[PDB]
């Protein structure tokens, strides 16, 4: 329902291979995951009794030239039942 | 509208800070020191066509 | 909620069917909610200042910037 | 004893001839015990000298109170090359200060003896002594005092025949008061502005022309000769323990008759006020502030100038300051918010401009007292004070920005009601007006 | 130069083939402070302007102009030495000039000239 | 008259005594609608402009 | 009117030539003999005190450059030195600069009801010169405790360096200082 | 981490290298170092106003002040020299109210003349009174103001923005070798000026329009034409000499 609650809960729950960072603050609980996990990981959250995650509100595209990886895909999320917001980001170059 | 000092001196001081703030690039102002010494504009003018009227 | 819309009484309507007869009816009365909410805010509106005290982040009052160093130097850097 | 301190008999003092009544010049000097076995005294070693003043407990005159043996100990003791230098500070520039002049005018050849014996104890190569310029008189009479020295051979080469070469000239300033500031009156000695150093360089380590250098009071000269002579055990049994010695006092304002006299250390202020001088105009009840050692110290309410002690530490413990131990009497008849401002004015005035917060911040307070003095601002005022003192003090080069915040924090702190009183009064006023 | 993705990302051949200058800007002469600092930028040499012979405008038909300066900026020279590398473009690189901290004591204002010399 | 140009026009008013050293302008009557606080020192002989306004301040007596 | 620049007049100027005297000669030579030959800096007061008696109460700008050469510096280093303190006059001031306005201590007893009659008296303001160029008036510094309150200072100039005196005077009338004051016209000291 | 402005020290042995905590971490610099160039090792930037690395220090704006434990008042990190072991506090309510109580001052006499000032964009007063100082001015009397001087057809001299940091004095005295300018008066009435009506005839006399952190020292030739951030900055050498 909370950010404190969800962060616990998809801590326990998730696979640990999928998400390799977990940002828990007020701005909004993020995961980063491999982009080769991004599907399983939707998936997952979209089907699970206690993360019904059933909106993509939006997905964007941030551009970091810097680092290697240059794009940053950030997919927005919304569960109507449970009235919470998550947010994945995976990272992609341009080829 | 530019306007002036009832002395008849335009208030415009050449400090461009309307320049700065305009979101739609709609202003250029050239300066320079008068014969007086004053800070003030040699060209204002403002591009009407890409003014959006929103009073900054 | 944002704001101090938890302060205020208003329904929110729901439609039965789907169609696009409901969602004109849900559209008359969001519009007579958004009446009430309106009444409401304009009887409870307090009275005070209408921006953050913070002036590193608002501007400073007009008489303010034209008779003091820092609120001419906040006008400045914020414009 | 003990319990009771104060009262000095006319043989314990040291400054005699202090009223002018007999000839200050050499023979008087001699007559009256000056230059008496100063070739004992130097030929007993720089440490021995040093050893006594520690021994002695003498605190400085100048009203920073350092220990003044413990202040010539951190001299070098051996030379690198850089000459050592004595510099005596007679550049009184306090309001209502009598006590250098009253020095040099009645007992010059104290202090040449004192300025020998302190270079001989401070491994010193010259003594300059800075004069205040207004003391044009008084400076004539010390030149001729050294002319009369340097004839009879008690300075330059060989000083009083035992070996040690010590040279003793005479600078004098030109109206400025922060030049009695330790290192201002280096920079005005060494020809420019009398601006105070930074700290971190202290002045044992780089003063006066870059060398090693001690700045010292002429009262903490003067009475040098006269403790190694009669004895530090005699000077320590005088006021209490840690504080000891006789200090002079420049007794002044609202007094019967005001002058300057000599008492032990711990004398009481009512005591001294109502013994020496007369009682206070109308009595001890018109008594309404004393300011307990001249403009730099803050003030001091009557209901505890009652069994209060004038020592340095006993002041300070009352959150005053004993300074230059010259007391400004006030009564009831006198406005205190005037006299604050005017103190401010005075600090403003006497402000040197080098650093930011007493440039600027000693003409602010200044304007808001002069604004208080009749009552023409708001009751949020007083905090804006206490704010402005607060930012004043501790941030500035030299101790003047705390000397010109003093004032005002003691009379925030002890006449708040007479100012909140003229500001309700001066409201009314506007508010029955129109 | 593999200026493979320069040709997978729509720029035109033609600005495929510019000269570019690699460098860290340095601190402005007329602040003494340090916080834009640190970034490494891509200077095109976009000088090809005149002046627009109705208003007095400054006309230009390049269009990177301002990009440089205003959105392409790196934490790193090899950051910016990648970016120039993948997109084909012929660069050089100038190192920043960084200064040098000496020692400075307050004391050094006030030193001894030493003893008089009749020379 | 459009054929003044306002160099000549502030040129043209005479400058305002003022008894003290330091006279304060704020370009109007009204502060909030004329321009920033503006002290000027009057302690010279020719008159003493001010740098918003272009009005001159000159010292009354000495 | 104290002004921390100089602008130029007839009477002052850099053009005209300052030398100090054949009889001051040997009083810069001794002042100079008190410090270092490496540090003559340091006898910059006591040449722009000299240079003030000998020219009769004031500094012009050719003193200033005059005390310079004799100690070796830019004479920006002398400006500093003699616009900083307060007993150097850049201004003409008369030949028996007279100062009169108290300070906080001694007005309490009554040192501010002083300098108007005196002023009415010679009928010419505060750092103005009479016509005859004898008297003028200034802000004093107090020196001491300042029992009497109503004290004047008297700077003497009419010999220059060899007949300048610097005397207060303690408990004057304000009528008393007219006294003094024709007294000195005549050319008779008072005592103090 | 890595100084300020990628500065490098110079240590001439490692032998002769103290340890100090700037904000509890270690930092080694080499003996002579003050407390200023110490935090300017570990990232922590102090602000000044009157303190230049290539003139003479002289802590007059009291705008470095910094917390040091063993001090029962601030420090001027600018003239304080670093001891081995010295714990330094720069974030720390002391050091902040020291800061905002000097940018109050430093802003009591300042004419309000931003718009008019060349100094406009790029003026440290004003970029560290937002940074560092307060929101609100308690001030409200009558402000002081001097009259302007002709230093020659360079330098363009508006003294009423003078912040009194000397360091014009300093350069003209240090490394421009003309002793022409420096402080005359005392208290808040002190000025800088020549006295004698001359102008700066030194050939790096320009160089004073830079290091004035305010806009009392300004280019005349370049008076009024524009604003810092209307211009395009491209680092290219000289050709005028060959010292390039
Ligand atoms: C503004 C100011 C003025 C001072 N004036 C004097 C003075 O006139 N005479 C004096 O002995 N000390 C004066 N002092 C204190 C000096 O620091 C003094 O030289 C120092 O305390 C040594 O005094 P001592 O001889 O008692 O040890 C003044 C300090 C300040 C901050
Ligand atoms: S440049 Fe713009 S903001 Fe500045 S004075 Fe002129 S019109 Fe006003
Ligand atoms: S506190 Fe005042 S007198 Fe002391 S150095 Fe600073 S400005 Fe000068
Ligand atoms: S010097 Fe700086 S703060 Fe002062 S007016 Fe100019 S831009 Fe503003
Ligand atoms: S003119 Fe500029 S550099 Fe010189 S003291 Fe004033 S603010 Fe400092
Ligand atoms: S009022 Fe001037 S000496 Fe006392
Ligand atoms: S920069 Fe250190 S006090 Fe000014
Ligand atoms: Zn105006």
């Amino acid at each position: 329902m909370d950010n404190q609650f969800i962060f616990k809960y998809s801590w326990e729950t998730l696979p640990k291979k999928w998400v390799k960072k977990m940002e828990r603050s007020e701005h909004g609980n993020r995961f980063d995951t491999n982009t080769d996990y991004l599907f399983q990981l939707l998936c997952f959250l979209k089907l699970h009794t206690y993360t019904r995650v059933q909106v993509l509100i939006d997905i964007c595209g941030v551009d970091y030239p810097s680092r290697k990886r240059r794009f940053e895909v950030v997919y927005n999320l919304l569960s109507t039942r449970y009235n919470s917001r998550i947010r994945v980001q995976t990272s992609a170059d341009e080829v | 509208a530019l306007r002036r000092y009832p002395t008849g001196e335009e208030r415009c001081i050449a400090c461009k800070l309307c320049e700065a703030v305009c979101p739609a690039q709609a202003i250029t102002i050239e300066a320079e020191e008068r014969e007086d010494g004053s800070r003030r504009t040699t060209r204002y003018d403002i591009d009407m066509t890409k003014c959006i009227y929103c009073g900054f | 909620p944002y704001d101090v819309y938890d302060q205020l009484d208003f329904d929110v309507p729901v439609g039965t069917r789907g169609d696009c007869y409901d969602r004109y009816c849900i559209r008359i009365e969001e519009m007579r909610q958004s009446l009430r909410i309106i009444v409401q805010c304009l009887n409870q509106m307090p009275s005070g200042m209408i921006k953050a005290d913070d002036r590193k982040l608002c501007p400073p009052s007009r008489c303010r910037m034209k008779l003091s160093m820092e609120s001419l130097i906040h006008h400045f850097e914020l414009y | 004893e003990k319990t009771h301190f104060g009262g000095l008999k006319d043989e314990d003092r040291i400054f005699t001839n202090l009223y002018g009544l007999h000839d200050p010049f050499l023979k008087g000097a001699m007559k009256r015990g000056d230059w008496h076995r100063t070739k004992d005294l130097v030929l007993k070693g720089t440490d021995w000298i040093v050893n006594e003043m520690k021994k002695s407990g003498l605190r400085g005159r100048g009203g920073a109170g350092f220990p003044s043996g413990l202040k010539w100990s951190f001299m070098p003791k051996v030379s690198d090359g850089r000459p050592s230098y004595l510099v005596v500070n007679a550049d009184e520039s306090e309001p209502g200060t009598c006590k250098d002049r009253e020095i040099m005018r009645h007992d010059p050849h104290k202090l040449l003896e004192g300025c020998l014996i302190a270079g001989v104890g401070m491994r010193a190569s010259a003594a300059y002594i800075y004069i205040r310029g207004e003391y044009v008189n008084e400076r004539l009479n010390l030149e001729k005092a050294r002319r009369e020295a340097y004839a009879a051979g008690l300075l330059g080469k060989n000083a009083c025949g035992s070996g040690y070469d010590f040279e003793v000239y005479i600078h004098f300033g030109a109206g400025a008061y922060i030049c009695g500031e330790e290192t201002a009156l280096l920079e005005s000695l060494e020809g420019k502005q009398g601006k105070p150093r930074l700290k971190p360089p202290f002045p044992a380590n780089a003063g006066l022309y870059g060398c090693p250098t001690t700045v010292t009071n002429v009262e903490t000269v003067a009475v040098s000769p006269t403790i190694l002579r009669r004895g530090p055990e005699w000077f320590s049994s005088f006021g209490r323990k840690n504080n000891a010695g006789t200090k002079l006092f420049c007794i002044s304002g609202h007094v019967n008759k005001p002058c300057t006299v000599e008492e032990e250390m711990s004398i009481p202020l009512k005591e001294l006020i109502e013994r020496h001088c007369g009682g206070v105009r109308g009595g001890w009840d018109n008594l309404l502030a004393i300011i307990p050692g001249g403009s730099s110290v803050p003030l001091i309410p009557k209901n505890i100038c009652e069994d209060v002690l004038m020592d340095f530490d006993a002041l300070k413990a009352v959150q005053s300051g004993l300074g230059t131990a010259a007391v400004i009497v006030m009564d009831k008849s006198t406005d205190v918010v005037d006299a604050i401002a005017r103190l401010s004015y005075f600090y403003k005035h006497e402000s040197c401009g080098q650093c930011t917060p007493c440039r600027e911040g000693t003409g602010w307070l200044w304007m808001i007292m002069e604004r208080m003095k009749v009552g023409n601002a708001k009751l949020e005022e007083i905090d804006m004070l206490q704010e402005v003192t607060k930012q004043i003090e501790g941030h500035t080069i030299c101790a003047l920005g705390d000397a010109a915040a003093w004032p005002v924090q003691g009379l925030i702190r002890h006449f708040r009601p007479e100012l909140e009183r003229r500001i309700r009064e001066r409201a009314e006023r506007e508010l029955l007006q129109a | 130069k593999r200026g493979e993705i320069g040709k997978v990302s729509g720029i035109p051949e033609e600005h495929l083939s510019r000269k570019v200058i690699i460098y860290s800007p340095a601190r402005t002469a007329t602040q003494s402070g340090s916080g834009k600092l640190g970034k490494w930028k891509i200077n095109f040499v976009s000088t090809l302007k005149w002046e627009n012979p109705l208003m007095g405008w400054t006309s230009t038909g390049d269009p990177y102009a301002n990009v440089g300066d205003s959105a392409l900026a790196f934490d790193s020279e090899e950051a910016a030495k990648s970016f120039a590398e993948r997109h084909g473009w012929d660069y050089k690189v100038k190192k920043p000039n960084t200064p040098l901290l000496k020692v400075k004591s307050y004391s050094d204002n006030f030193k001894w000239k030493g003893n008089p010399q009749p020379e | 008259r459009s054929k003044k140009s306002p160099m000549e026009l502030i040129s043209e008013v005479p400058p305002i005594k003022v008894d003290g050293r330091i006279v304060a302008c704020e370009g109007d009557t009204n502060p909030a609608l004329g321009h920033p606080i503006e002290f000027i020192c009057l302690d010279l002989n020719e008159p003493a402009i001010c740098k918003y306004c272009g009005l001159r301040y000159v010292q009354d007596h000495h | 009117t104290a002004l921390n620049y100089h602008l130029d007049s007839p009477d002052n100027k850099p053009d005209l030539p300052w030398e100090f005297s054949e009889a001051n000669q040997s009083k810069v030579k001794e002042i100079l003999s008190y410090y270092p030959s490496n540090y003559k800096q340091s006898a910059v007061i006591p040449l722009l005190d000299l240079a003030q008696q000998q020219n009769g109460g004031w500094l012009p700008v050719s003193a200033m450059n005059a005390v310079a050469k004799v100690i070796e510096v830019a004479p920006i280093r002398v400006y500093e030195v003699a616009t900083f303190y307060s007993m150097f006059n850049r201004a003409k001031v008369g030949k028996y600069h007279l100062l009169v306005c108290g300070t906080t201590p001694c007005m309490i007893r009554g040192s501010r009801d002083i300098e108007s009659a005196l002023l009415d008296h010679l009928g010419v303001k505060r750092g103005e010169v009479t016509k005859d160029g004898l008297f003028s008036v200034g802000e004093m510094e107090c020196m001491g405790c300042c029992v009497n309150a109503p004290m004047i200072t008297v700077a003497d100039y009419s010999n220059g360096s060899e007949g300048y005196t610097y005397n207060y005077f303690e408990d004057v009338t304000p009528e008393k200082v007219v006294e003094i004051v024709e007294k000195l016209r005549k050319g008779e000291k008072p005592p103090h | 981490r890595n100084p300020v402005g990628g500065a490098r020290v110079h240590f001439s042995n490692p032998e002769d290298a103290i340890e100090v905590f700037v904000d509890g971490y270690a930092v080694k610099v080499p003996k002579g170092f003050t407390v200023l160039q110490a935090c300017e090792v570990a990232g922590v930037d102090i602000p000044r106003f009157c303190y230049h690395s290539r003139l003479s220090i002289a802590g007059n704006c009291r705008m470095c002040l910094v917390e040091v434990e063993k001090s029962p008042k601030p420090v001027a990190s600018c003239a304080m020299p670093a001891l081995p072991g010295m714990k330094i506090k720069t974030d720390t309510p002391i050091a902040k109210k020291a800061r905002e109580g000097v940018m109050e001052f430093l802003l009591m006499n300042h004419p309000l003349d931003c718009p008019i000032c060349d100094q406009g964009g790029e003026c440290d007063l004003q970029d560290q009174s937002m940074a560092f100082g307060s929101d609100r001015g308690r001030f409200t009397e009558m402000k002081r103001s001097v009259v302007d001087k002709n230093l020659g057809p360079l330098v363009k001299t508006v003294m009423t923005r003078c912040i009194q940091c000397t360091r014009c004095v300093r350069f003209a005295s240090e490394v421009a070798g003309v002793q022409d300018l420096g402080i005359l008066g005392r208290g808040s009435g002190e000025e800088i000026g020549t006295y004698v009506e001359k102008l700066m005839t030194s050939e790096l006399s320009g160089n004073v329009i830079d290091i004035c952190p305010v806009g009392a020292l300004t280019s005349k030739p370049f008076a009024f034409k524009a604003r810092n951030w209307e211009l395009k900055a491209t680092e290219t050498i000289d050709v005028s000499d060959a010292v390039g």
